[PDB]
RNA sequence: GCCUCUAAGCACAACCUGCGGGAACCCGUACCGCAAACCGACACAGGUGGGCGGGUGCAAGAGCACUCAGGCGCGCGGGAG
RNA sequence: GCGAAUGCCGGCAUGAGUAACGAUAAAGAGGGUGAGAAUCCCUCUCGCCGUAAGCCCAAGGGUUCCUACGCAAUGGUCGUCAGCGUAGGGUUAGGCGGGACCUAAGGUGAAGCCGAAAGGCGUAGCCGAAGGGCAGCCGGUUAAUAUUCCGGCCCUUCCCGC
RNA sequence: GAGCUGGGGCUAGGAGUGAAAAGCUAACCGAGCCCGGAGAUAGCUGGUUCUCCCCGAAAUGACUUUAGGGUCAGCCUCAGG
RNA sequence: GAGCCGGUAGCGGGCGUGGAUCCCUGGAUGUCCGAAUGGGGGAACCCGGCCGGCGGGAACGCCGGUCACCGCGCUUUUGCGCGGGGGGAACCUGGGGAACUGAAACAUCUCAGUACCCAGAGGAGAGGAAAGAGAAAUCGACUCCCUGAGUAGCGGCGAGCGAAAGGGGACCAGCCUAAACCGUCCGGCUUGUCCGGGCGGGGUCGUGGGGCCCUCGGACACCGAAUCCCCAGCCUAGCCGAAGCUGUUGGGAAGCAGCGCCAGAGAGGGUGAAAGCCCCGUAGGCGAAAGGUGGGGGGAUAGGUGAGGGUACCCGAGUACCCCGUGGUUCGUGGAGCCAUGGGGGAAUCUGGGCGGACCACCGCCUAAGGCUAAGUACUCCGGGUGACCGAUAGCGCACCAGUACCGUGAGGGAAAGGUGAAAAGAACCCCGGGAGGGGAGUGAAAUAGAGCCUGAAACCGUGGGCUUACAAGCAGUCACGGCC
């Protein structure tokens, strides 16, 4: 793997699809949407000392970020 | 008849056969326990050749394969041998017993 | 020729070295002479080349425990 | 290992009259460089190793039975005297 | 390969050059090989890369006809017809 | 516990001793060897190639090539002939070629970018060509192979010295 | 010449290429080939074995994306009554 | 225990009761390829750098020790010293993850989370000490079996798919870490008092840890290999070891006859035809070793567990929780909760906080957003044993020089052939012949048992004998009759 997330993964599936509502408000589903997919985040950087990098993933990103900065 | 024999180049008879009468042990093989007495074979009116005389013909036949042998005899022949009871320091002394007795024992007679 | 296991145990590095050697060149020799003696020589085969393969496990053990 | 003993004399007809000219014919362990060859000669037989050709040649073709096969693998190579010595035996025996 | 400077050693024993002396291993070749040995399940008249393709004759020339060397006479025969 | 499934496997007949022997480039004679030779060997007539059925290099084949025997099998028959069977023996090069050197397309791949994993992509360096480059040729000798063996002639690079 | 051609490579079978008819893609690729889901499905046909003894069918009803198929009904066979 | 140079005789040669062949355990180099790793490379082959050596020294050439790559920890210094990786019939976990066919169509649905590609751990992994269950006031880790219902239920509610607590059974340890509180510390930035990094006390188990006061307290608990010592269990070799001879037809004999024998061992095979005493080192019991595996039983090694109330609180993980997109769950979309995450929001210290009745008011339940292995089910490469399991076209295709012949470009495909005889005694020599092969002679119990040579039947082809046949149209046959023999 070359794309995980560094503070814990996030590369991962996904099943989807759908139909259509009215529901609980005049009908039944209204279903037919075997479809699969995807799912993921971002990516940035600052630095060690005088030189680095970042990487990793959105959120745990803005933590983690705070936190090594703590050092 | 296996990785385990009877009587050796040892002497006895024959229960079952053609001769009984018991002799020479000739030499035994270790698996099928092929034996032979000096006792029952032919000529194989063998070769045209010199390698069996310049007029070729097998001489002394003797391959003696059945195992209803009868085996070994101290002054008893038809028997069965014992294993030992020792007596000695490192006494193996399998000797050959029960009734009479025959141990082989390395002189006089194998 | 257990007794050649004797002066075995006996002889140590150089000997051992040039003698197993030397006798190695006999049995070459021997080699050489795949076409005349040849009756009686079939042990020379056998067992010289046995001898010297002795000659080699023993060094091989001696210099062995050595280092 | 590490024992020069590398050798089969060439017991080839054809051959024969090199060895009684000035130089002689063998078969060696499949392998003897060159190199390798003059000194296997040369300290083996107390002569003077002068030039070494190298041929192999394999067993093509032995049927046994049922089923069949070729043979192994011979190498020949030659390596001429110097001055006419050495391979005594040998050569003079034939 | 010729030159062409760093390192840098050289420059005291580096490179160009004469002579003498010493060396220089591995695998490969045989025969078939425009083909009964290579490709078509076969001694299948199919295909397959470059090398002159002898001579005489024809305006010309690897087409033509007889042929030079060299190579064949195609692998079942005879018989009327 | 079985005709029977154009069934399954293995025998076996049937055409049928007609079809067919692989090219319309032809043979014929004489002697010879042999157990037997239209069908092997020598030799004398004659036809077909010849720019090819001729020489050669390389590819691919890989035994076989030769010498001695041998044929029951195999050749679309024959056959004492062979590439057949059996045994032995047969090919070698500082200067032929290939590598001990060079890169192409192109493959690999320290690093780099990359994926849910297995990968994708890829500089550098490398591997990769009868393409680059590199020191001989002719005459002789074996059943056999050679600018490799012999010899005569012209070299080649690297090593120690000087 | 948009030529012909040897050797070296790069693209491939829902994708290759494709001077394009649906062309060719290890000899008959309108969607490669071996193995695998697999013994798919197979109201369609083939076939569906010892002897003897009783009886003896229907080859129509009804609705069915069914209509040379079925579910319920009529005719049959064996057991109780 | 006295023969052996495998399967191979044969040649031509040998070593051994001063334990030879050989059965197991440790050995010893251990050609070249192969994850390959010193370099390259169409594997099983050609390159080279360092130190050692031998050669006519050096340039040539070998034996030699040598010289990837990765992450990993240490001396980050120049880094020296650990680990991986590569496989494996089937079982294992996760990672991704499909049409058929059914629903007599077919799109939700279905085969299924199956086939299948991958990574990876093992000898078994997996799960595994409750933000659990369940509703009575109980249960009490996890895994595997039977029962639980095929009901509760899941849905073009259609084809179908289909629970869980409990109950019964087996198998029964429960332990740990940051939890900043504290101290000490080493580094800090900067100075004072935060954070970072050590060792601790706490190092939570069913919730308390700790800091303050006092009541404390001074010998049993052993590892999920804690660990070590032996009965080590097997591995492969052991050993004994029950009782008959005579006769007899017989190529035979163990049969048929006479008596005589054994049995905590009348399981079997084997010896020229059907033997409890002829063969088997078996069921009868006993056998054992200086090597390679521990559940035992035991010890010792025992890291580390093992109090009482008071008091202002600091104290197990950044994310629960909430919205939307989705997975799992017996739910297919839903009045649909719990756990699981992809997006945006984005906190509580045990008056905390999720979990039972969507959701509200209740009682109850548990204490999660770190980590540890046992043991009871799986599997079958391999060893052993058994079979109203098979006979060489069934059996693994495969009973023995078949995963090989052979077809295919590679992938891949993938046969046939077992049984001469009691034992070789298996064919001297003579006779036709180029041979083959055929006639004799000897084998012999048979050879119409003769080298594919057991038993060897059907098809079809042959040689001989009876009847039969040329004015005749019939699948067949067949009822009668006469002529033949």
């Amino acid at each position: 793997m070359k794309e995980g997330i560094h503070p814990k993964l996030v590369p991962a599936r996904i099943i989807c699809g759908c139909g259509n509502v009215i529901e609980t408000y005049s009908t039944k589903p209204e279903i037919y949407v075997e479809v699969c997919s995807k799912c993921h985040p971002f990516y940035t950087g600052q630095q060690r000392f005088v030189d680095t990098e970042g990487r990793v993933e959105r959120f745990q990103r803005r933590y983690g970020d705070s936190y090594r900065k703590g050092r | 008849m296996r990785v385990k024999m009877h009587v050796k180049k040892g002497d006895t008879v024959l229960v079952a056969s053609g001769k009984y009468k018991g002799r020479v042990g000739k030499v035994k093989e270790v698996l099928p326990k092929k034996y032979a007495v000096i006792v029952e074979g032919v000529n194989i009116v063998k070769k045209a050749v010199r390698v069996s005389p310049k007029y070729p013909q097998g001489g002394f036949i003797e391959k003696e394969a059945p195992l209803h042998a009868s085996k070994v005899r101290p002054i008893c022949p038809a028997c069965g041998k014992p294993t030992r009871v020792r007596k000695k320091f490192l006494e193996n002394g399998k000797k050959i017993r029960v009734c009479a007795k025959c141990g082989g024992a390395l002189d006089t007679e194998e | 020729m257990r007794k050649q296991l004797e002066e075995a145990r006996k002889l140590s590095p150089v000997e051992l070295e040039k003698l197993v050697r030397e006798k190695k060149r006999e049995l070459m020799e021997l080699r050489f002479q795949a076409s005349i003696g040849q009756l009686s020589q079939n042990h020379k085969i056998r067992d010289l080349k046995r001898q010297i393969a002795r000659l080699l496990t023993v060094l091989n053990e001696k210099r062995r425990q050595n280092a | 290992t590490a024992y020069d003993v590398i050798l089969a004399p060439v017991l080839s007809e054809k051959a024969y009259a090199g060895f009684a000219e000035g130089k002689y014919t063998f078969w060696v362990h499949p392998k003897a460089t060159k190199t390798e060859i003059k000194n296997a000669v040369e300290t083996a037989f107390k002569v003077k190793v002068v030039k070494v050709n190298t041929l192999h040649v394999r067993g093509k073709k032995k049927r046994l039975g049922r089923y069949l096969g070729k043979r192994p693998d011979r190498k020949k190579a030659i390596v001429q005297v110097a001055p006419g010595q050495k391979i005594e035996a040998l050569e003079g025996l034939i």
